[PDB]
RNA sequence: GUAACGGGGCUAAACCAUGCACCGAAGCUGCGGCAGCGACGCUUAUGCGUUGUUGGGUAGGGGAGCGUUCUGUAAGCCUGCGAAGGUGUGCUGUGAGGCAUGCUGGAGGUAUCAGAAGUGCGAAUGCUGACAUAAGUAACGAUAAAGCGGGUGAAAAGCCC
RNA sequence: CCCGGCGAGGGGAGUGAAAAAGAACCUGAAACCGUGUACGUACAAGCAGUGGGAGCACGCUUAGGCGUGUGACUGCGUACC
């Protein structure tokens, strides 16, 4: 039985989480978890706020039991990135774009 | 330098996957504690072959 | 209506053996070249390549014939040197046998991929001194 | 296009277009190059012409039967309800009604009818008389749309 | 009269990007290079309503040619000799016999061999 | 046995049991297919025959399909003169199944 | 109701050229007017 | 860098002299489709049958058709008893286009026929937005650097002690 | 009601015709980056298309030479404005 975390809006380039995000992809949630708590990495504690979520509710609510709970996707998107002009030299205007993610982590027993 | 043209979304894909990251070959589990491990190295707690480490 | 065509499976192929000692380099190397694509049999087909499996027994012992041997150089520039390099064709048959009759088909064969495809099923070895004679060789004069 | 005729300008040939004007209709949005303008297309019209038009389709109108032409149709009073009581008499709907003497207890009633349209017989209107489904008429308008079409 | 420019277009790219689907990078995805990538098609598609026609052609002459050079005759002899024996419309696309089975196709041969002259 | 016909300006091959397609005839799926302008017939050993069209032979046939087939696109295309135009074709067809060629 | 069906008499309504529509289309690109001149050109210059 | 037969190869597989063959273009031709129009046959107000030279085409003319916004019949009539819009496919026409339909969608839509136009973008080193690109490349602001113990804290090489 | 930075975000339970209307909420393309599946890529080569095509998944192939999507290989082949 299946629980989705999200954290939308985080604040994460992309592919600096998919590095850490694809590593814990189809390894089940506890090999997953002990991976994660030693990654030191911004990517890892955005991720573990999440991962956590999605197996809490897997031990709750919706669902029952978690001994043969898996985590079967972790995957990040296009969040809404901000645009901002960085003051430099020459008088030189150039845009930075401050990126955010979309974090979606799927468990389930399935 | 410059460039000629936008290049395709394959060239990006080939040139960070050899960079991406390199797998932990599984992970650890102590032979001395109920505490979680990590490898050739010692824990919060300490437990590998005793003493103290991260008094923090 | 529409054609028939060759597919990669129905293709019977066979192994053929060529006493060279007897032939001259480029009667030797059309006829070769001829039978490297399989244009001497019924291919119908504009996209597999045929051809037999081609071992040349020797060929150590092949005549270019008559007076462009003295000025047949094999000319090259792998990178380095002011000047051409070079090598007579006497060299060339004398040590290493091979290579007078092998950059002498080359030129028989087509651009790139399908005269790279064809050119793989030949063997000439250094010259008599072939390892084939378990598969039974059927025997072809030119 | 007003508040402003300038030039953005700072020349051309820098590796960049003309940068126009302020003004420029291509400018994003705020006023289109060919945008509308006034529009009146009405003529002399040709007398003979005009008769000749409403002569067909006069005709039309008794070839396709659809002038009853009552004798004197007139109501009490310019109540809508009346009318169209009268008109159920006279097993008659969707109607263009021409009277005949622009009287008054006509011409101020039928409003509360959906297809009902009242009009003069003066100068009659040749693109509202192809369209409803009878023509009720008078015979003292038929008398002044033939001397108008002589 | 605002008229809203781009809504008989909109079916118009997506005949053109239809017809792209198969194609590499952009031409799938931006109608400016399907456009161009669907017109060298047609260049090309036909030109080989002729083209592809003469292209087997050669295969037809040449599995023709090597039955015949098997039966002792060359190709253009045969050919000239099958001419030279009386009428026959005959074709190319004809001589399965060719490529397999190739016990046949002897006694064309032997026509063409006797009319020779 | 396998046989040789002429279907216009082309001829075409075809054996017993086989479902063939040929440029467009009048004849219909309802109908009967017969050709008596056979070239040759293949029998049991190469024959040696001059006169084509042989009067002792036939090919009787049905339709099995009378339709018109994929669409074909045209392009006519000059850069430099901004010359572009386009015509469709379908081309008409009718398939013939042959029962046919005699012994 | 008669409405809505009458007609101009034959060939009577040229309709005219439009140009700018399309490039498939053989009217377009320079308008009847050809390469380069004041003609091609936005209307100016020569008094009749 | 052969690279002055196009290359391989060729001392006859050359060249010369004489002659024969073949392959080889939307050409030349047959098949099936079609464009406009002459000749002729039925025989006309309009047309249809047979035949036919013809139909590569810019600049450029000339005739027609289509959609997009909008008007009139449309004060009527279809519609949650499923309207507009989105999208994939099949079917279909010379093309523009049209039609069918699963998914979607929760109210609007409509011919016939004629007419008005802010009437189809893909280019203007054109204007705006969303957002790609080189790239996870380059950057760490005079290197008035920093350490280690405890702590606010889930977290400290930069904070407080 | 669950995870949490005294936070962000989402799921669980309940509202509604509808949240596949959840508050940046109308239905929703195209660029954009990512997930998911089939098939392909280590005799490997230039407008990336065309012409021929093993193979393989799916449609009971209506098994009756078929549909779909892809495709080793390989003749041909120089963008648009």
């Amino acid at each position: 039985m299946e629980t989705i975390a999200k954290h939308r809006h985080a604040r994460s380039s992309a592919q600096k989480v998919r590095l850490v995000a694809d590593l814990i992809r189809g390894k089940k949630v506890s090999q997953a978890l002990d991976i994660l708590t030693y990654t030191n990495k911004k990517a890892a504690v955005l991720v573990k706020k999440v991962l956590e979520s999605a197996i809490a509710n897997a031990e709750h609510n919706d669902g029952a039991d978690i001994d043969d709970l898996k985590v079967t996707k972790i995957f990040v998107d296009e969040g809404p990135s901000m645009k901002r002009i960085m003051p430099r030299a020459k008088g030189r205007a150039d845009r930075i774009l401050k990126r955010t993610s979309h974090i979606t982590v799927v468990v389930s027993d399935r | 330098a410059v460039q000629q043209n936008k290049p395709t979304r394959s060239k990006r894909g080939m040139r960070r996957s050899h960079d991406a990251l390199t797998a932990v070959t599984s992970l650890s589990v102590d032979k001395t504690s109920g505490e979680k491990h990590l490898r050739h190295h010692i824990t919060a707690d300490g437990y590998y072959r005793g003493r103290k480490v991260i008094a923090k | 209506m529409k054609t028939f065509t060759a597919k990669p499976e129905t293709v019977k192929r066979d192994w053929y053996v060529v006493d060279a000692t007897g032939k001259t380099l480029g009667r030797l190397a059309t006829e070769l070249a001829r039978r490297l694509r399989g244009k001497h049999k019924a291919e119908y087909t504009p996209h597999v390549d045929t051809g037999d499996y081609i071992i040349v027994l020797n060929a150590d012992k092949v005549a270019v014939t008559g007076n462009k041997r003295t000025d047949k150089v094999y000319y090259h520039h792998t990178g380095h040197i002011g000047g051409i390099k070079q090598a007579t064709f006497e060299e060339m048959i004398a040590r290493r046998p091979e290579r007078v009759i092998e950059i002498a088909v080359k030129g028989m064969l087509p651009k790139g991929p399908l005269g790279r495809a064809m050119f793989r099923k030949l063997k000439v070895y250094a010259g008599n001194e072939h390892n084939h004679a378990a598969q039974q060789p059927q025997v072809l004069d030119i | 296009v007003t508040g402003s005729g300038k030039k953005p300008w700072r020349q051309k040939g820098t590796g960049r277009a003309r940068s126009g004007s302020i003004k420029s209709p291509i400018w994003r949005s705020g006023g289109v190059t060919f945008a509308a303008r006034p529009q009146d297309h009405s003529q002399k019209v040709n007398k003979k012409m005009y008769r000749g038009a409403l002569k067909s389709i006069l005709s039309e109108l008794v070839r396709q039967d659809r002038l009853i032409v009552v004798e004197k149709f007139s109501v009490e009073a310019p109540k809508t309800k009346l009318l169209a009581q009268k008109l159920k008499d006279m097993a008659l709907e969707d109607v263009l009604i021409i009277t005949g003497e622009l009287d008054e207890n006509l011409f101020l009633a039928a409003r509360n009818l959906h297809k009902v349209d009242v009009r003069d017989a003066t100068g009659i209107d040749p693109v509202s008389l192809i369209a409803f489904d009878k023509v009720v008429m008078t015979a003292d308008a038929v008398k002044q749309v033939e001397e108008m079409l002589a | 009269a605002r008229v809203k420019r781009g809504v008989i277009a909109r079916a118009r790219h997506k005949k053109i990007l239809k017809q792209a689907k198969g194609y590499y990078g952009a031409r799938s995805r931006v109608y400016r290079v399907a456009f161009q990538a669907v017109i060298k098609a047609g260049q090309y598609a036909y030109r080989d309503r002729r083209q592809r026609k003469r292209q087997f052609r050669q295969l037809w002459i040449a599995r023709i040619n090597a039955a015949a050079r098997q039966n002792g005759i060359s190709y253009s002899k045969f050919i000239n000799g099958l001419k030279k024996a009386s009428v026959e419309i005959d074709r190319k696309i004809l001589a399965d016999i060719a490529v397999f089975d190739k016990v046949a196709f002897t006694a064309l041969v032997e026509k063409a061999k006797a009319a020779l002259a | 046995m396998y046989a040789v016909f002429q279907s216009g300006g082309k001829q075409h091959r075809v054996s017993e049991g086989q479902t063939v397609r040929l440029e467009k005839l009048d004849i219909a799926t309802g109908e009967t297919v017969e050709f008596a302008e056979v070239l040759m017939i293949a029998n049991g050993e190469e024959v040696k025959i001059g006169v084509p069209f042989v009067d002792g032979g036939v090919i009787k046939a049905e339709v099995v399909a009378h339709g018109r087939g994929e669409k074909v696109k045209i392009v006519k295309f000059r850069r430099r003169k901004h010359y572009r135009k386009q015509q469709g074709h379908r081309q008409w067809f009718t398939d013939v199944k042959i029962t046919g060629i005699s012994a | 109701m008669r409405l809505n069906t009458l007609s101009p008499a034959e060939g009577s309504k040229k309709a005219g050229k439009r140009l700018g529509r399309g490039i498939g289309s053989g009217l377009g690109k320079t308008g009847g007017r050809g390469h380069k001149g004041q003609k091609s050109r936005s209307g100016g210059g020569v008094r009749r």
